[PDB]
């Protein structure tokens, strides 16, 4: 409400001697909008690796460079159920929100 | 006036508010899901509650030294008090202290100690002159062809005749043999005036 | 701690008072060390000025009295101590622009103020400080040991210094047949202090780790924000965006026990120094009424 | 956001020149400062917005309930407050104008009307300036003003004219020092578990953390009693006053010992006994005193049932009452004699 | 990006005031040098005769090898099961 109140509740008594008698609080300026600059492109060739017909051997695993797209996950989770979806490093669901 | 003892009144107060804030420490919750030991064992099973318990007694093991640091620390104020007041008891009481402002502002003459809760009060007998007036002053006298110094005052004048008197009064008195001394000749010294010296 | 995030600071509330105890405690600091230059400086009560400059039985205070020809109204002595010693920050308004680019330099203090921590200037400004120091000696000059017991007494300089001599044991005929040599030997002996202090630039030694010490434990403070204490990164941003709330408050737990036991531990070490300060601050407020407001045998 | 990388910060277009493979950039405490923009080549620098620490200047709440607000750090002709309605909630109260805003080199003080007058400094502020609650501007308000070093004197130097005292004042000054403080022990199982069955099997397997705290509070205890031995024990003979007579005309009733109260002190000391509110004196509290009644501000009760409890001095005030008579009877019938 | 500060890294570098090798090769039948968990390569040249590097663990149709190749208007890079000869060079 005002200042006198907030040093009370600083205080955290009715009664507040003659002085500052403490620090109040620290201003700190708010945001006002949200500025999301990721970069511009055309979609991730997911389906060369998921609809796939056969794959390749354990000693002969083969690995596919991912660059210039923009992965989105989504496109994953309708296929088939999986038995172990686990990321070690991050969470499943907040890969769509960055950038790799 | 009921602040004068301020210093007493707030080690007392900084004792009960470490006390006092040593307790809220329990109701916090450094991490863990409750603040109380008793629901986190009843509600969970003792391989998880080991992990919330831990949390807790680190919680207040840092609460603990923080508060026996400050102690420590607050001890070795207290103590530097204690050896002022220590000292300030042999020099002030038991004795005639010629340091400037140790035993109060002014001359010291003797101090009278008195009991406190926590703490001593010294009640200082200084010497403060007053009403102080304005002489004509000379550092030696010139009569016999020799200078003469004050042996332990200073040569004053109200005028027309110089007079010797010591400094912390006014004890005007006339210049003789016994209360002087001489020492070379009169062309040595700067503001040397001629007087006359009774013997 | 948190830096602007939404996510923490909900979880460091639940520590407790940690917070207000380590504010207080800074606090405190603050308020004693404007006592300290208050129970040194500000001994007397009257502002004592100085009469024009007339020849004091031959002893020349020009290196120690104010000199109006510079601002701030010091002498030339405390002109150079006043340049020896270089504060890194003196607590003083700055510019918000003052940080916004030419971050080339060395201006950490742009980089510590951006995290919480900031300096305050001390209540008595140097300009009041010098007041005190001229007032002090226009006192013992003019009126000797008489203004500290009590009313200021005037009594010439030579007199004064007679009874100087008389107290450690000497005779007052020898100081007014050798009043010429005394006064000699006086300039000559403040002349030789400004060229030692001029040339020596490791005389203030004292005074320079005092601003050292502090500005090199801010300094630690910021490198701290950057370690990782058990946790993946030292951004709680990053935490954030990577990991799921559930998981990401056991790193940002991390992170605030990392950082409140780097906070007490900086609290710890300006408790400590501030009783070392206080020791030599009640030192020198003795040395000071015992050796400027009167003579000590000791 | 740019890549990932979320916060607040306020973009200002510097001029650092970034390599083809660097796009971030971090400071000292590893706080990325300056980013690439994923579309546009231009280099962009990541400042925090508007910070700064906010002091309520706050008179006597028993004399008025107007505050004065400081700024600290912030200049005055740049931000104030300028918001309206839609920005910072750290406090909901905002002082627009009014004639209240003043420039100092601590920071901008809203809230007080800067005077040319020099008073003694009430409650400080900063950069010598201080502020007070005067009722000469008749209304009263805060005010802000450069503090008064002393009054300004200029003695009469002459190299032939000198002051000598006609009369003297006997001037009794009081001088207070604390001797001794608070003694406090700490129980670690007690304070920790609160009689947990469960609990103090994982804090014995922290070590001696409860043994090392517990020698540092007993540490502390059995320092305070030296503290007051060495200050009022000083002597060892129990110096008792003679009946009283005529002391040359010295009336010293108000310091020495009067029989017709308990504890044997004299009125300065019964005084003195009463500014001071001793909250626990470590004396035996009876179970029941606990036990009801808890309406009232028994804050012991809530700490001793955690294992903190303050432990009584050695010395009690009788003590110490007759170690200050027998200071005080020995300085006025032998002088100084009795000391050495 | 980092300016005006000082930066500690550990990571695989080149000792200071270390005996390094000077090749002047003229004379061919040199042997493969080794990769000791990795190789400082300098020349001043400007002739354009160093152009490529090759890298494996025996140089043969056995293992892997890596054929690295610059040349006037472009590079390649390939991972196969070369046969290295004795002495490589490109025509």
């Amino acid at each position: 409400l005002d200042p006198l109140s907030e040093t009370k509740c600083t205080l955290k008594s009715f009664t507040v001697e003659k002085g500052i008698y403490q620090t109040s609080n620290f201003r700190v300026q708010p945001t006002e909008s949200i500025v999301r600059f990721p970069n511009i492109t055309n979609l991730c060739p997911f389906h060369e690796v998921f609809n796939a017909t056969t794959f390749a051997s354990v000693y002969a695993w083969n690995r596919k460079r991912i660059s210039n797209c923009v992965a989105d996950y989504s496109v994953i989770y309708n296929f088939a159920p999986f038995f172990a979806f686990k990321c070690y490093g991050v969470s499943p669901t907040k890969l769509n929100d960055l950038c790799f | 006036t009921p602040s004068a003892l301020g210093k007493l009144q707030d080690v007392v107060n900084h004792n009960a508010q470490a006390l006092n804030t040593l307790v809220k420490q329990l109701s916090s919750k450094f991490g863990a899901i409750s603040s109380v030991l008793n629901d986190i064992l009843s509600r969970l099973d003792p391989p998880e509650a080991e992990v919330q318990i831990d949390r807790l007694i680190t919680g207040r093991l840092q609460s603990l030294q923080t508060y026996v640091t400050q102690q420590l620390i607050r001890a070795a104020e207290i103590r530097a008090s204690a050896n002022l007041a220590a000292t300030k008891m042999s020099e002030c009481v038991l004795g005639q202290s010629k340091r400037v402002d140790f035993c109060g502002k002014g001359y010291h003459l003797m101090s009278f100690p008195q009991s406190a809760p926590h703490g001593v009060v010294f009640l200082h007998v200084t010497y403060v002159p007053a009403q102080e007036k304005n002489f004509t002053t000379a550092p030696a006298i010139c009569h016999d062809g020799k200078a003469h110094f004050p042996r332990e005052g200073v040569f004053v004048s109200n005028g027309t005749h110089w007079f010797v008197t010591q400094r912390n009064f006014y004890e005007p008195q006339i210049i003789t043999t016994d209360n002087t001394f001489v020492s070379g000749n009169c062309d040595v010294v700067i503001g040397i005036v001629n007087n006359t010296v009774y013997d | 701690i948190c830096g602007d995030s939404t996510e923490c600071s909900n979880l460091l509330l639940q520590y407790g008072s940690f917070c207000t105890q380590l504010k207080r405690a800074l606090t405190g600091i603050a308020v004693e060390q404007d006592k300290n230059t208050q129970e040194v400086f500000a001994q007397v009560k009257q502002i004592y000025k100085t009469p024009p400059i007339k020849y004091f039985g031959g002893f020349n205070f020009s290196q120690i009295l104010p000199d109006p020809s510079k601002p701030s109204k010091r002498s030339p002595i405390e002109d150079l101590l006043f340049n020896k010693v270089t504060l890194a920050d003196a607590g003083f308004i700055k510019q918000y622009g003052d940080c916004l680019g030419d971050i080339a330099a060395r201006d950490l203090i742009c980089a510590q103020k951006f995290n919480g921590l900031t300096v305050l200037p001390p209540l008595l400004t140097d300009e009041m400080i010098a007041q005190y120091t001229s007032a002090l000696l226009a006192g013992t000059i003019t009126s000797g040991w008489t203004f500290g017991a009590g009313p200021a007494l005037q009594i010439p300089f030579p007199m004064q210094m007679a009874y100087r001599f008389n107290g450690i044991g000497v005779t007052q005929n020898v100081l007014y047949e050798n009043q010429k040599l005394i006064a000699n030997q006086f300039n000559s002996a403040i002349g030789k202090i400004q060229d030692s202090l001029s040339s020596t630039p490791s005389a203030l030694g004292k005074l320079q780790d005092v601003v050292n010490h502090n500005a090199q434990a801010l300094n630690t403070l910021v490198k701290q924000l950057s370690s990782k204490f058990g946790a993946i990164s030292s951004v709680l941003n990053d935490i954030l965006s990577r990991l799921d709330p559930p998981e990401a408050e056991v790193q940002i737990d991390r992170l605030i026990t990392g950082r409140l036991q780097s906070l007490q531990t900086y609290v710890t070490q300006q408790l400590i120094r501030a009783a070392e300060i206080r020791a030599s601050a009640n030192l020198a407020a003795t040395k000071m009424s015992e050796c400027v407001l009167g003579q000590s045998k000791r | 956001n740019f890549n990932g990388l979320t916060g607040t910060g306020v973009l200002t277009e510097s001029n650092k020149k970034f390599l083809p493979f660097q796009q971030f950039g971090r400071d000292i405490a590893d706080t990325t400062d300056a980013v690439r923009d994923p579309q546009t080549l231009e280099i962009l620098d990541i400042t925090p917005c508007s910070f700064g620490g906010v002091s309520v200047i706050t008179p006597g709440t028993n004399t008025s309930n107007q505050v004065a607000v400081l700024y600290q750090g912030v200049n005055c002709t740049e931000v104030p407050v300028a918001i309206h309605a839609d920005q910072l909630t750290p406090t909901w109260r905002v002082y627009s104008t009014g004639s209240n805003v003043f420039q100092t080199r601590a920071g901008c003080l809203i809230g007080a009307e800067y005077v040319n007058n020099s008073y003694e400094c009430d409650i400080p502020i900063g950069a010598g300036i201080c502020a007070s609650y005067q009722t000469q501007t008749a209304s009263q308000s805060i005010i802000a003003y450069t503090m008064s070093l002393g009054a300004e004197n200029s003695v009469a130097y002459s190299n032939n004219s000198i002051a000598i005292p006609t009369n003297f004042t006997i001037s009794v000054t009081t001088e207070i020092l604390p001797v001794s403080m608070t003694k406090t022990s700490v129980d670690c199982t007690m304070y920790i578990c609160g009689d947990s069955t469960e609990c103090s099997n994982l804090l014995l397997q922290y070590g001696s953390f409860c043994t090392q705290l517990k020698r540092a509070l007993t540490g502390i205890a059995v320092e305070q009693d030296k503290n007051t031995q060495e200050v009022f024990a000083q002597v060892k003979q129990i110096y008792k006053t003679p009946p009283i007579k005529y002391f040359g005309g010295f009336n010293f009733s108000q310091i020495l010992p009067d029989p017709s109260k308990p504890s044997k002190r004299s009125p300065i000391e019964d005084l003195l006994f009463n500014k001071v509110t001793l909250a626990d004196a470590g004396f035996i509290k009876q179970y029941g005193d606990c036990l009801g009644d808890i309406a009232a501000r028994d804050l012991i009760c809530a700490q001793k049932f955690n294992g903190l409890t303050v432990l009584p001095p050695l010395l009690t005030d009788e003590m110490i009452a007759q170690y200050t008579s027998a200071l005080l009877a020995g300085t006025i019938t032998s002088g100084w004699t009795f000391g050495a | 990006f980092r300016s005006s500060v000082l930066h500690s890294t550990h990571d695989l570098f080149l000792p200071f005031f270390s005996n390094v090798t000077w090749f002047h090769a003229k004379r061919f039948d040199n042997p493969a040098l080794p990769f000791n968990d990795g190789v400082y390569f300098a020349s001043t040249e400007k002739s354009n005769i160093i152009r490529g590097w090759i890298f494996g663990t025996t140089l043969d149709s056995k293992t892997q090898s890596l054929l690295i190749v610059n040349n006037a208007t472009n590079v390649v890079i390939k991972v196969c099961e070369f046969q290295f000869c004795n002495d490589p060079f490109l025509d």
